[PDB]
């Protein structure tokens, strides 16, 4: 029952594939993509990470190549993994 | 054109269905409906109109001179190019319209409306007047120069205002690619390509033809309500964008009616034909220039091209264009 | 009605696709299919069966004297206002059967179906008799006050619950113009200002008309689909639900036929006419009620209302009051 | 059969509107289009084609012996259970190939594609070759008993490494009903029940059957993009599968045709009909078996199945079995 | 790199503009819709508010006004904003 | 305003029924089911638990009966309920 932080990116729907790939090449495990809408249409990246380093890489990366111009707001939670392979014990946990 | 002509054909053809439709949906809009197209019907009307178009589109190229359409393709090329141009001798350098504003609001007016060109065409069959039927084809090679002009000269002016800033690049391959990825014209592309190669005559005679007007009524009434949501977007840009969105269209037909009419002199091109393509340069992208756009020109304000494309640079190209661009053709038809 | 007729009508109409495919959604959903119709098919389903119906609602009201349309037209209101108070002192009134229960499910038997007025249609032409045309343009003056009064004897009777536990102001326009917004109304209002003004016969001759029956008995499946869904929410709510929801559209439809038959005999009104006004009478919202109901009559339990209209007041007034109040016109026929 | 046929079949074939559709999505896939054709429109094509080809079912059976049937619906059968054995005798014994792979993609192999029996029996109308109205009708009795198989003897060899591994009760009724539940299936048995005892001729000839053609070129269409996804599958598992997935429909339909003509000798069964048995029988099952057997055989991955399935058992039932045993049914026919 | 709360609130389909118009009112950044469903179809609203006093006002408006007839729950986590304009530092942050 | 577990399965689609029907019994409230996708199409639970033993005992039951074959990831967050009659104060709170 390891911990993890939930790093949410819910942004603009044409990054879908553009910000779909630099979460790819983080280093993340996986992700899950959301439709969304909303004001202030929309898409949710959901984003469990291992280390915070990578939470925030990943958060920096986005807000670094795509946020000067399309819109979207990058907040962490902090969740508790208790199953999954690819991530907590591969076995139990 | 005739005055008689182009009050003649407005005040009938705005009784058409195809019209009927649009103002329709823009009064039910105005009043709020509660009424919602779903998306997926919308995406599916969009490809029947656009397998139906391309399934002729293919099907007369496999008997045409491929001379006869050589220079209504290097017209409907230079105009893409020259509308994004213009936009940026004439709007852009206005006050308070951001230049890379206008450099997309240019290439969504010399990008293509599917739906506007469709709307044109069930009206020159409806008004028993006749066009070559690879016409269609002319849509593509002016939905991709002008978004690529509008991208490219954008991402100079920048380039120029970086290069400026310091004294005190541009893939293209891929975004003509990419444009020739997008649903609506890889829709075409796959009825092109069936109606040459294929022999497609049972299934287009038995629905895709069938239902390609009562389709249209439905994207038409589309949109027309999806042209009142994005009036908002105008107030929140300049003031000189409507005036833009309002004679850009009848100037961009005119120059390409103008070219249009180098043939009914050099190659033949039919009076049918020039009208598609006066049509096709007046419409205004809509749906598959703002993603493109979007992407090539992110500083650009989507109220700006958005706005100015989809709320009254589409009603005008469906509403006035049509009309007035088969008027004109039509007074050429003396005695 | 003659018997040798309700008999006849209805083992043949139950053999119809219309009623075959009501009762064939009921028990393909009995035996619990995973079968979905997508609800964006289901969606425009009821946008093409309403711009339809509204077309030549519209298009037979440009010649129309708009005094042979006076009484349908003030019977099509009475029936909306009165079905509702009919509710309230036969329903509310009983044990374990909260009257601001009872006042909302008398607002959606109040309230019309397209689906089973669209169903009715399609008989009467299936059965060769005739009906003024616009006779589904009577629809929407029964569904809003319909609506309206349930909405306003409900937020009454709570204003009576307040003032008598101290002892010891609704808005009407805006809910008859959130109802008029409704899609399906819209859709109508819609098809209905075309075929007045202007002249959609191209489109309807050639789309909305030929799919209208195709589409309706996918609706008619949906209807009979969603009509066993609802079962288990009669359950929870009392057992005079059930009595009501049964013979209520049997009611509801005489004393429409007979307020109909008044115009078989003052203003020439058809007995394909007030057949036309007996199910629309006798239909149960379904669709467009319930969301209405849910928001001016919040504490109503919707088990009461939507499990009433859709689980037993649809299936029967498609199933039973179509071949019935066809049969009774067809007796008044003699020799 | 002759050469000089499934040569001019094939080159034929191809170029017809449904193989013209598959290979058709199958180049704009490559190609990378951004086209998608909606998850609701492709679930009400398969309604259509559905309840279209399960109300001549239903009409025809009206008629018919219910002996001239008893020969092709236990051919139906025992074909469905023995091309599970045969991939279990001839796939699963290779290296590299998980036997509860293989199982499930013959279980797949077994089960029925719709859409490519609907693609032939619409070859079949086009070619002027005519064949049993309720041959559609034997779909299910192979759709079943494949995946049933499947399911039955994977969860045996797990038994088998269950009891050996120590030494060192599957429900079928469940997965037989839960079969008939899915979506296409029943709407057949929707169409089929309808035919036989309603009177749906009114829908049919003005809905149902227009349209058959017109949704299946969208759905070949679809069939041969969702064709092309599923290469990069096949990469991941052996490189067998590729070797069953392609010859093992040529297999599996021949034993089929085979069986079918023991009657053109025994019950008089048409050449239609056993082309018919043949299509059916080298379908793969593409959309209703990979759930199934998701659900039966977990252990099975579903890039060895699913990815042997779609990718390569439906391109050539339709682009290559539809033309040979077209083909092949034609040759008997000297003179 | 500022902290945030995310006001949950999953209820009725019909609540949709009438709930969306009283966080616009609340002085509310923005907010995302989802469209869910569930026992116990649906909707969901997503709110970071920058106080807590706001969160639970968003929250005790929607539940003086509809929550005695409509069904739904408000639960509030507790996020971690790292990028957003409108929200954490206008740049960078 | 009471503290609860928020359990999150997000796992294959066929499960849908088949962990709708696990969570009924544990003795749940209620849930939240979503459509979503993603790499590492798809499904959510958000399941709002009274004790933390169980949005455990639900994590575990679906990690016994589904998990060494369908893909998904159990992870909790720890949210804080403010409204919700079914769970918090039946009234107010
Ligand atoms: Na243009
Ligand atoms: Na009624
Ligand atoms: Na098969």
């Amino acid at each position: 029952a390891k911990p993890a932080n939930k790093l949410v990116i819910v942004t603009e729907k044409i990054l879908l594939k553009k910000i779909a790939k630099i979460i790819d090449e983080s280093g993340a495990k996986g992700y899950t993509v959301m439709n969304t809408g909303g004001k202030g249409a929309n898409i949710k990246f959901e984003i469990l990470t291992e280390t915070r380093e990578m939470a925030e890489e990943i958060a920096d990366r986005v807000a670094v190549k795509y946020f000067n111009d399309y819109a979207g707001i990058i907040y962490i939670c902090s969740a508790e993994v208790l199953y999954g392979h690819t991530f907590c014990g591969p076995e139990g946990c | 054109d005739f005055l008689s002509n182009f009050l003649t054909d407005f005040v009938g053809q705005l009784q058409s269905p195809t019209l009927a439709f649009l103002i329709g949906g823009m009064v039910i809009a105005a009043l709020g409906t509660q009424l919602v197209i779903p998306e997926a019907i919308s995406t599916i009307i969009v490809f029947m109109l656009l397998t139906k178009i391309g399934l002729t589109g293919g099907m007369a190229i496999r008997n045409s001179n491929l001379t006869e359409m050589l220079l209504p393709v290097a017209f409907s090329v230079i105009l893409g190019i020259l509308i994004v141009f213009i936009a940026r001798f004439t709007l852009a350098k206005l006050p308070n319209v951001r230049t890379v504003d206008a450099l997309a609001t240019g290439g969504l007016f010399g990008a293509v409306s599917g739906s506007t060109m469709a709307a044109a065409l069930t009206t020159l069959e409806e008004s028993k007047i006749s066009y070559e039927a690879w016409a269609g084809a002319l849509y593509p090679f002016m939905d991709i120069p002008a978004l690529v002009t509008a991208i490219v000269v954008a991402n100079i002016y920048l380039n120029k205002r970086k290069r400026k800033s310091a004294a005190a690049r541009v893939k293209i391959w891929p975004i003509i690619e990419e444009s020739l990825q997008g649903p609506a014209l890889s829709a075409m592309l796959l009825g092109l390509a069936l109606g040459i190669f294929t022999k497609p005559e049972s299934v287009y005679e038995g629905f895709y033809d069938p239902l390609f007007r009562g389709l249209l009524s439905i994207l038409m009434l589309i949109m027309g309500m999806e042209a009142w949501s994005r009036i908002g977007e105008l107030r929140k840009v300049a003031q000189w964008y409507v005036v833009y969105s309002l004679i850009a269209p009848i100037v961009h037909g005119f120059i390409a009616f103008g070219l249009g009419m180098i043939a009914h002199y050099a190659t033949g091109f039919s009076l049918g034909g020039v009208v598609v393509l006066a049509v096709i340069a007046a419409s205004s992208s809509d749906i598959s220039g703002p993603p493109t756009l979007r992407a090539g020109i992110p500083s650009a304000n989507p109220s700006a091209y958005i706005g100015s494309s989809t709320a009254i640079g589409t009603p005008i190209a469906i509403g006035v264009c049509i009309p007035l661009f088969i008027g004109l053709a039509q007074t050429l038809g003396a005695g």
